[PDB]
């Protein structure tokens, strides 16, 4: 019975003395103290901050507009800022989204950048220009099968600071919608018997975050226009929930309430004398009309622009008028479009087959110098394959071929 | 016409012919009867004429006369003990119940205790060569077919590795027993990281190591190093171990082992491994040919010297392997072989001229430490020279470091 | 439902020590005898299930400063008192196993699990994924044991099924399986054929 | 005095006669694209356009500014493409005599020039790609400069022209040419040379310095090696001596010189000499009745590090001095690599060609062999003099590990520097290219 | 957290598991020493020729057939003490309950030898028809232990057991062989001289001799520790004196 | 001096803790990449066990040894318990001071550093040196032995990983298989100490 006490009571103090002794030196090991997040910025512009955990925390918390886009994932690769003082050493699951040309500046993620010390951030180029919007709908007018255009109206009498080919971010809160609530015209609506979408329905449980790209130019002042796909099923399994916000944005109609935010791009278009090529598919419209409206018309400069577009059927086809408009005024500038499967009420007479084989054959075929074009690209996978296939066939580099995808 | 069938069949094995999934074998006849015919066509428009053939077949040309010394004296050794035990009838008796003996006696020798070189080298044929092709052909099958699954074309370098497994064995292994050998050591040590010139070990003596620690019965012992029935009796390094160099005779003949004896070849062991003139003569060709490191060698030399006259200096009064010279310790055992062919492995070594002598010197030192102080084993050349092919890498690492180091420096 | 699917997916999917490398030691030691390797993979079944299970139900009040402290003392007097019972019911198998009955403590499935998933779940899901891990342990060490044993002694459970040169039989046992050595190989070939049977495990080329 | 131990001096037949002679007419030249490392074409004529000489043909998109020039006048007749539309070679048919002037100066202003007016006339007249820059091997930027220029005033190739009789008669434009360098380097120039005696600068910053023993004793690589280690930030840039005799006569005259002295020589030359010839000529036209009959390869270059001109690429090379031709080796022999090669040559001493000392050969383009791994004969620490680790460095790059292979020594090769290393392989790999790629990584990731 | 919830926490879970874990632990520590008690009557049992399966069989018949006693080596004779629970194996390492022995008296590479030792008497009634000695030696690989079984004469041996060795399993480990350990039935440890007369004879020993055994075949670092053995613990530092002892009159 | 230049040799070679006594495998294993990270592991690993076992002598001879505390008392059934308890306070001081005020050398090691709690090569040795009743300084040299032995082992088995760069693996192996069967072959070479008895 003794042995029993005398275990009983050394196995406590054996872990008491150990514990007490690791909290003993926890307090002289550690810091415990408050340091200052430096920025580029102005000397009260600093972020008081208790060290410990990542450093994009506490600039979120301060309600800085930190990069960041497709809802984190750790895979965006977005959230990247640069240290001077400070940084550490780098993770090497950052060296995926950096470069080692670029890592030797003090370029670093603020994901895996622990505020475990002060150091001194040289944000690039004032990221604390970036700002959000409370907003109205203006309209949400449907175009083909699957596309929708929103048009949003910009509180106060202001305007979005913006490049043309930009894109906002959109928030959805928790949702519930169902394809019956949409107010799709028959003339479209009659192809969804495919899956039968009529029977779908979406729902959403906590908030989620998008990004959307801007169908409007920076001369079209006080709106911002947006092409919106309705993310249906995949075929192979088209039993899985329609896209979450797709659905939500698509129920939306004039005088809605609609919330805008980050305005960002890295697909603005380069100053040279050359000639620009633009080529998309789909729902990629947007940014092409965006570029070729912005040089057109605010840069003014006599380049050489020439459009490609690929669709399904002519059903799918739309500013046709704008583009007409723009090619009527300006000898430039050109549009060619060709369909996949032209349907009998098309009575389509243009080129056929995908958007890249009609380009090869009909334009760079006998390009004198295909190499010194530049090529801007949005749209259907394929298209993303194909486009940068073939022009890579012809000798174009990388530098001159720009692609813009939705997110992968 | 051997040229124009050659090149009149190759319809057979192209792509979508009728055997077109032996195109490996195809190929390597064909480029063993005659050579490839094809030329240049990056940079470095001439070319040296060395290529891997050539490599192979001098090294295996460079054990001939270590093979067919082993082969004379395990006749001899054999005929002898035989002769020592039995006599007339019972001699005749125990000849009709092996094969062995009534094969040498059918093919013209004798058995008796006058029998010439040429029964000797006879009986010590019957004994050689059938483990040799045994090793051959159980690991040439191994090495097709890992080359023809993967795609590969099949290489030389087996050429050499089936040889020398062959002569480093005693001449009484079972031939099941070889084979397993030899299929772990090809497989297991080589072709798992993908074949001649990518493996860290040394594939003869993987499978050796392998024998020597799943079946110890038949590689160690009194029983196993003279092929005569019923003979058990010990060799030089174990007679050594157990009363010095007055223990060294010869109960076969009640004669005693010299130095010149031992030097010649003239005692107990493994098949190839007797004879350290012949091993000599041998490695000069390919030392001389540019083939072998004399780096190795001279660091194999110098650790061996230096702890085996430290042992000689300390003394010790019990062990009697404390009082072994260095010229002992250099005609005994497998130590000449081992040096001269087994140390030697290109792909085993340290890739650096500095790495090279500190190789050979572990070598040399872990030779003489096992056989000296590890009571378990009279000798360790072929466990010394794993051992070593382990550290190989640090010594490559080690003159790297110090030459990166220089290079900082802007001085390389 | 998830239960099947949590205690079958550590055995071929997820397997502790053929895909994560996590208790590899009592592999190589205890796989010699059936015996011994089946007495091990229910010791660790027992001791992985329950310390998943009581870590998972003190999860929200752990102290965060000395967890590892807190979780140590757990599984060491989980394997103190399966020690106790071994000496006193298993006397030969304990003699056999020697110091890796209290190595249990650093086997490092129970750890791993403990940290990984008894700190984010619910006691029950703890309880399952530790039997789970323990079945895919257990799976690995019965497959070594059998050609070990079976090679180098001619025996199962030791129940003679070749019978010995030495005992008048045909079979001569292979000294190597009785080594250490031998285990590396067999784990090494074993992994290689789970790799071709699944292929989606295969490491991506450096 | 710097001795070189290590190398190899190839024993092939026909050595050219060190006395100058004039050569075939020429009548078509040609620039080559794929000879310049990361060059990126933007065409300024098309097929038909008539040029001057020293006109612009092409620019560099990667290389902005660095202009490359007709070596002739005539005629625009081909722009030859490859795969992927690459540009193989700009041909134009000699035809006329115009040509695009520059400034001239007296000898003795060279030394005390501005060097943003040399660079200037330099890239105008587009002798500034004579130039290159270790690491890499790439045409200098326009904006920047070096503190180590390297002269190449020795020439240890097989069969390759002797610098000495060829300087002899350039002297004034060779000096001129150094004190230019002079005025251009931030640092030093570096004459490398043998013991010989050259045409001297007076410029206390032009330094002459002796290289002694076999080949690679005249390399680039192994000069700036052993005078001043290149590195990330260290940049060393290399010119030869007959650019160097080009860019003296630019600044004496105001007009592009574009006469070459080259060696034409190898087994099946009937008469191996040394030939008057043009910058970019064709070889095919070169070498018109100058070679036995039968098949035969043409290479712009040594039989060590050269172009096989056959085709659009048949012309005389940038960098390239001398014309090497040789047979076709691919006869089938029974049981060759088992023969007693008496005319087989090696480094290692398997053949018994080694015993005979002085003894001449009739290379061919034969692999003497299949294709193997790398089993480490140690032929490679016999030819290679720098001190570097050669089996470890090839392996890497074999490898592919580029990380490794940059900090093994990589920065201060070339493909030429390889080529030993290539010759004496039992494996029969091929080095410059591996050496190429991984080059090409280190580069684009920065 | 606070320290004091830390503390508060780590001292509940501290008592939780320690109340159960002595309790287990001190449950159980009769069974245990029960157990290694039997293991050792079981392997006396088989070596003393009795036949017995089960605890119950075990522990019945080693008490109604055994009867261990104390013996003190350097006189022979029996000594006073708990034998049923002496501890030879820790006796022998302790200084004062043991000697060091000396280089040429180590025959058998010991390197000590405790002062008393415990035998096993065979009983049968009152009357003993054996006594049990434990001996052992350094063998090549590790420390062999056995039990020799010497009829009431002395010099006979009535059989032998090696319970505890290291050695290779096929050449070394022939010591647990059956058929090698039924040669020593019948054999005399002492010659006419009363000297020690045990060989074990290389190549087999001349069938019908009274003093050789056949060595392992292949495996003689390891008869040479069965000879050094013997030849230790039959000599005046072992079991000499007490043999002596038995044989001109005891048990 | 000779006695402690014994039990260092033996420790070190004869009685290897990775490569004859097979603890530390997953870690030996998984970390086996890089010859320098192998190093900064090992060095870790030689002040862990060369700090872990002489603390735990002091405690186990003074506290848990029967009799020890009190004559008729033995608490040896705490051992587990207390080495586990002693050397996950040592490594957790340890990493405090690594990733934090003294040298920032934790980055590198990363999550390994929680990983050496559940070395089984620090637990074993404990334990060895419990069985074999060493005195401190006995204690002190065969934990600085052990340690030194077990990151020989680990920064041979790195360089033998880095040198199959140019290796050809099949699909199957590349890994983890290839992995194990070269240290099978470590082993088998390492068995050449097997009979030494020092
Ligand atoms: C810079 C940028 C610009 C963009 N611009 C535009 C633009 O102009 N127009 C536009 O329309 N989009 C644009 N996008 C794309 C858009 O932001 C989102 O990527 C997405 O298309 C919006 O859909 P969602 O978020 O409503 O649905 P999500 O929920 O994001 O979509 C989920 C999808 O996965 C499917 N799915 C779910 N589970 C399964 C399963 N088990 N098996 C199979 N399928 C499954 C769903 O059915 C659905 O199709 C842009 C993206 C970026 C990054
Ligand atoms: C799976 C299909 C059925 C199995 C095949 C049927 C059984 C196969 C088995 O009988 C062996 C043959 C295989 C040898 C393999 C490899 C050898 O290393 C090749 C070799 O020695 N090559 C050469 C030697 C020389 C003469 C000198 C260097 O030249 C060479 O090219
Ligand atoms: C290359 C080679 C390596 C050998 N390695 C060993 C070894 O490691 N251990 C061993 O016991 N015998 C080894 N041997 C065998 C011995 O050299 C010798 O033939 C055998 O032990 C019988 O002779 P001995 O007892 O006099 O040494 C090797 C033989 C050769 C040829
Ligand atoms: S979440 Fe965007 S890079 Fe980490
Ligand atoms: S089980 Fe992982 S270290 Fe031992
Ligand atoms: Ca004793």
């Amino acid at each position: 019975m003794s042995t029993i006490i005398f275990g009983v009571v050394m196995f406590t103090l054996i872990i008491l003395a150990l514990v007490l002794v690791i909290l003993f030196a926890k307090s002289k090991l550690v810091p415990t103290g408050d340091i200052t997040i430096s920025i580029n910025g102005d000397p009260e512009k600093a972020i008081v901050t208790q060290p410990g955990g990542k450093l994009l925390t506490a600039l979120a918390g301060a309600g800085v507009f930190v990069s960041s886009a497709c809802g984190g994932g750790g895979s965006c690769g977005q959230c990247r800022v640069k240290i001077k003082s400070g940084g550490g050493d780098i993770l090497p699951t950052e060296l995926d989204h950096i470069s080692k040309g670029e890592a030797r500046e003090g370029e670093r993620l603020a994901c895996q950048v622990a505020v475990k010390a002060d150091m001194d951030l040289e944000l690039p180029e004032e990221i604390f220009g970036v700002k959000k919007w409370e907003c109205t709908v203006i309209s949400n007018d449907n175009k083909a099968t699957f596309i929708k255009e929103l048009k949003l109206a910009i509180p106060d009498g202001e305007s979005v600071p913006f490049r043309a080919g930009g894109y906002i971010q959109i928030e959805a809160p928790a949702h519930h919608v169902k394809y019956a609530d949409f107010d799709v015209p028959e003339k479209y609506r009659g192809d969804w018997d495919k899956f039968n979408l009529f029977r779908y329905e979406s729902k959403v449980d906590e908030p989620i975050i998008r990004a959307y790209s801007m169908a409007n130019y920076p001369e079209e002042f006080g709106i911002i226009m947006l092409n919106v796909r309705i993310a249906t099923p995949p075929p192979n399994n088209p039993n899985v929930p329609p896209g979450q916000m797709s659905s939500y944005i698509w129920s939306l109609k004039a005088g809605d309430k609609c919330t805008i935010s980050g305005p960002f791009g890295e697909f603005f278009a380069k100053d040279t004398d050359a000639e620009m090529v633009f080529i998309g598919g789909g729902a990629g419209m947007a940014p092409m009309r965006s570029h070729i409206f912005d040089q057109l018309k605010r840069l003014k400069s006599k380049r050489k622009m020439s459009y490609w577009y690929g669709a399904r059927s002519k059903r799918e086809m739309f500013y046709v008028e704008d583009f007409d408009g723009l090619a009527a005024e300006n000898d430039n500038f050109v549009w060619h479009c060709a369909l996949s499967d032209p349907q009998p009420e098309d009575n389509w007479t243009g080129y056929t087959g995908f958007i890249h084989n009609v380009l090869y054959e009909n334009y760079l075929k006998d390009h004198e110098a295909p190499e010194d074009c530049e090529y801007y690209m949005c749209g259907p996978p394929m298209m993303n394959a194909a486009v940068i296939n073939m022009l890579k066939n012809l000798g174009v580099e990388e530098e001159n071929i720009l692609l813009d995808d939705f997110g992968g | 016409g051997l040229k124009k069938f050659l090149e009149d069949i190759e319809h057979h094995f192209e792509p979508g012919g009728k055997h077109e999934k032996w195109f490996a074998l195809y190929e390597a006849a064909a480029t063993l009867f005659y050579t490839p015919g094809l030329v240049t066509k990056r940079s470095s428009h001439v070319r040296d004429s060395v290529d891997l053939k050539r490599i192979m077949i001098m090294v295996w040309l460079a054990v001939f006369p270590a093979m067919f010394w082993g082969m004379y004296n395990a006749g001899g050794q054999a005929i002898a003990a035989l002769n020592h035990l039995y006599s007339g009838d019972q001699l005749a008796a125990i000849v009709a119940g092996n094969w062995h003996y009534w094969l040498t006696e059918m093919l013209g020798g004798t058995m008796s205790s006058d029998a010439g070189w040429g029964s000797k080298m006879l009986l010590g044929a019957t004994y050689f060569l059938p483990i040799y092709a045994t090793v051959f052909i159980v690991g040439g099958f191994w090495e097709v077919l890992f080359c023809m699954v993967r795609k590969h074309e099949v290489n030389e370098g087996f050429f050499v590795t089936s040889i020398l497994f062959a002569l480093i064995v005693p001449p009484t292994l079972p031939l099941w027993q070889a084979a397993l050998g030899i299929t772990f050591g090809v497989v297991v040590a080589k072709e798992v990281f993908g074949g001649t010139g990518r493996n860290f070990l040394n594939p003869a003596l993987a499978g050796r190591a392998f024998l020597f620690f799943a079946y110890p019965a038949q590689i160690s012992g009194d029983l196993v190093w003279t092929a005569a029935d019923g003979y058990s009796g010990a060799t030089a390094l174990s007679q050594w171990a157990q009363g010095g160099a007055g223990a060294l005779i010869n109960n076969a003949t009640g004669q005693t082992i010299t130095w010149m004896d031992a030097f010649i070849g003239n005692i107990p062991g493994s098949i190839g491994e007797v004879s350290t003139l012949a091993l000599m003569i041998g490695a000069a060709f390919i030392v001389y040919m540019g083939i072998a490191s004399w780096r190795i060698i001279g660091g194999v030399m110098i650790g061996m010297i230096l702890l085996s006259t430290l042992f000689n200096v300390i003394g010790s009064d019990t062990n009697a392997m404390f009082n072994m010279p260095w010229h002992w310790h250099l005609v005994l055992g497998g130590f000449a072989f081992g040096m001269f062919f087994m140390a030697t492995d290109p792909v085993s070594a340290s890739f650096t001229n500095s790495g090279k002598w500190a190789y050979g010197i572990l070598i040399g030192v872990m030779c003489v430490l096992i056989r000296v102080v590890n009571p378990a084993y009279p000798e360790g050349m072929m466990l010394a020279i794993l051992f070593a092919n382990l550290f190989a890498p640090l010594f490559d690492h080690v003159v790297v470091e110090r030459n990166i180091k220089r290079r900082l420096a802007r001085y390389g | 439902k998830e239960l099947k699917k949590s205690v079958l997916a550590p055995v071929l999917d997820n397997n502790p020590i053929a895909l994560q490398v996590l208790g590899v030691c009592s592999a190589l030691a205890v796989t010699t005898k059936l015996e011994t390797a089946f007495v091990m993979t229910l010791a660790v079944m027992f001791v992985t299930a329950l310390s998943n299970f009581f870590v998972s139900l003190i999860r929200n009040h752990i102290p965060n400063s000395v967890r590892i402290i807190v979780q140590m003392a757990i599984i060491a007097s989980l394997v103190i008192v399966v020690d106790q019972i071994l000496k006193a019911y298993l006397y030969d198998i304990s003699k056999q196993l020697s110091v890796f009955v209290g190595l249990i403590i650093t086997n490092c499935i129970v750890m791993g699990r403990a940290e990984a998933f008894a700190m984010k779940s619910e006691p029950i899901p703890s309880f399952i994924d530790g039997i789970g891990n323990g079945l895919g342990y257990g799976f690995v060490l019965m497959t070594v044991g059998f050609f070990r044993e079976l090679l180098g002694s001619g025996k199962l459970f030791g129940l003679e099924v070749l019978p010995l040169i030495s005992n008048g039989g045909w079979y001569q046992p292979n000294g190597l399986m009785l080594l250490a050595p031998s285990a590396f190989f067999l784990i090494g070939f074993m992994i290689w054929a789970i790799r071709t049977f699944k292929p989606e495990q295969v490491e991506a080329k450096e | 005095m710097i001795t070189i131990k290590k190398g190899l001096d190839l024993p092939i037949a026909g050595t050219p006669s060190q006395v100058i002679s004039d050569g075939k007419a020429i009548k078509k030249v040609a620039l080559l694209g794929e000879e310049y490392v990361g060059m990126r074409p933007t065409m300024h004529v098309r097929v038909g356009d008539e040029v001057k000489k020293a006109q612009i043909l092409f620019e560099d998109k990667k290389n902005p500014g660095v202009k490359f020039t007709s070596p002739v006048s005539g005629k625009v007749v081909e722009i030859n493409r490859g795969a992927k539309r690459v540009l193989q070679s700009v041909v134009i048919e000699v035809a006329g005599d115009d040509q695009v002037t520059f400034d001239k100066f007296e000898a003795n202003q060279l030394a005390s020039l501005n060097r943003d007016a040399i660079k200037t006339q330099l890239v105008e007249s587009g002798l500034w790609t004579a130039f290159r820059t270790r690491p890499f091997s790439k045409v200098p930027a326009i904006d920047s400069t070096s503190e180590a220029i390297f002269v190449t005033a020795m020439d240890t190739n097989p069969l390759a022209a002797e610098p000495t009789v060829v300087i002899n008669e350039q002297s004034e434009a060779f000096v001129a040419g150094l004190d230019v360098l002079s005025a251009l380097t931030t640092g030093k120039v570096y004459v490398c040379k043998k013991g010989t005696s050259l045409p001297r600068s007076q410029q206390p910053n032009v330094e002459e310095h002796v290289f002694d023993g076999p080949h690679p004793a005249g390399l680039a690589g192994t000069h700036m090696h052993f005078l001043y280690p290149v590195s990330a930030d260290h940049v060393a840039w290399s010119i030869n001596y007959q650019d160097v005799i080009a860019v003296g006569q630019l600044f004496l005259t105001g007009e592009l010189y574009t006469q070459r002295v080259v060696s034409l020589a190898g087994p099946v030359v009937n008469k191996p000499r040394l030939v008057r010839t043009v910058m970019g000529a064709s070889l095919e036209q070169l070498v018109d009745s100058e070679i036995m009959p039968g098949e035969v390869r043409i290479i712009s270059g040594s039989v060590l590090s050269g172009t096989k001109a056959t085709g659009p690429h048949a012309y005389l090379g940038r960098y390239h001095l001398q014309v090497s031709v040789l047979r076709e080796g691919r006869d089938k022999e029974l049981f060759g690599w088992a023969m007693p090669g008496k005319n087989k040559f090696s480094v290692t001493r398997s053949f018994l060609g080694h015993l005979f000392k002085g003894q001449v050969y009739n290379m061919t383009t034969t692999t003497n062999g299949s294709d193997r791994s790398m089993v480490p004969i140690g032929n490679y620490e016999k030819v290679m003099p720098l001190d570097m680790e050669p089996t470890l460095l090839l392996r890497d790059l074999c490898a592919g590990d580029s990380d490794s292979a940059v900090r093994l020594g990589a920065l201060e090769l070339d493909e030429e520097d390889l080529a030993l290393c290539t010759f004496v392989c039992p494996g029969k790999y091929e080095y410059g290219q591996l050496l190429r790629e991984c080059l090409d990584k280190i580069e684009k990731e920065g | 957290d606070s320290i004091k919830k830390t503390l508060f926490v780590v001292i509940a879970l501290s008592l939780v598991c320690s109340i159960i874990v002595s309790a287990a632990a001190v449950g159980l520590r009769d069974k245990q020493k029960e157990n290694a008690a039997l293991d050792k009557q079981s392997k006396i049992l088989q070596v003393a020729g009795i036949e017995a399966k089960g605890s119950k069989q075990i522990v019945e018949l080693f008490n109604k057939s055994i009867e261990p006693r104390l013996v003190d080596f350097n006189t022979g004779d029996f000594v006073e003490g708990d034998a049923a629970n002496y501890d030879q194996r820790k006796a022998a390492k302790e200084a004062s309950e043991s000697i060091k022995l000396t280089a040429e008296q180590d025959k058998a590479k010991i390197q000590r030898r405790a002062n008393v030792g415990v035998v096993y008497l065979v009983k049968d009634g009152d009357k003993t028809s054996k006594v049990i000695l434990p001996v052992h030696g350094n063998g090549l690989w590790s420390m062999m232990y056995a039990f020799v079984a010497v009829e009431t004469d002395g010099n006979t041996v009535s059989g032998l057991t090696y319970y505890e060795q290291g050695e290779t399993p096929g050449l070394g480990g022939e010591v647990e062989n059956p058929a090698w350990r039924a040669q020593w039935v019948g054999k005399k440890l002492f010659d006419e001289n009363h000297k020690p007369a045990i060989k074990i004879v290389k190549g087999g020993a001349p069938q019908g001799s009274e003093h050789g055994v056949d060595g392992l075949s292949g495996a003689t670092l390891t008869s040479n520790g069965v000879q050094n053995t013997f030849d230790f613990w039959l000599g005046d530092m072992g079991f000499g004196p007490f043999l002596t002892k038995v044989r001109d009159g005891g048990l | 001096m000779e006695h402690y230049i014994s039990l260092l040799v033996k420790s070190i070679f004869i009685e290897n803790m990775a490569l004859s006594f097979f603890l530390g495998m997953c870690t030996f294993l998984a970390v086996s990449k890089k010859v320098k990270t192998s190093f900064g592991l090992g060095i870790a690993v030689i002040v862990v066990l060369t700090i872990s076992v002489p603390v735990n002598n002091l405690v186990y001879n003074l506290v848990l040894k029967p009799d020890a505390l009190v004559e008729g008392v033995d608490l040896s059934f705490l051992n587990f318990i207390t080495f586990i308890g002693v050397i996950a306070a040592l490594v957790q001081i340890l990493e405090m001071i690594l990733d934090r005020f003294f040298p920032p050398l934790y980055n590198a090691l990363g999550i390994f550093l929680p990983l050496i709690t559940v070395n089984c090569a620090i637990f074993g040795g404990v334990s060895f040196m419990v069985q074999r009743d060493y005195s401190f300084a006995e204690s002190v040299v065969y934990g600085f032995g052990s340690g030194v032995g077990w990151m020989l082992a680990i920064v041979a088995l790195a360089g033998i990983r880095e040198k199959m760069k140019y290796s050809d693996v099949p699909p199957g192996l590349r890994g983890l298989g290839i992995t194990f069967i070269t240290a099978g072959l470590m082993a088998l070479g390492f068995m050449s100490f097997s009979g030494v008895q020092l």
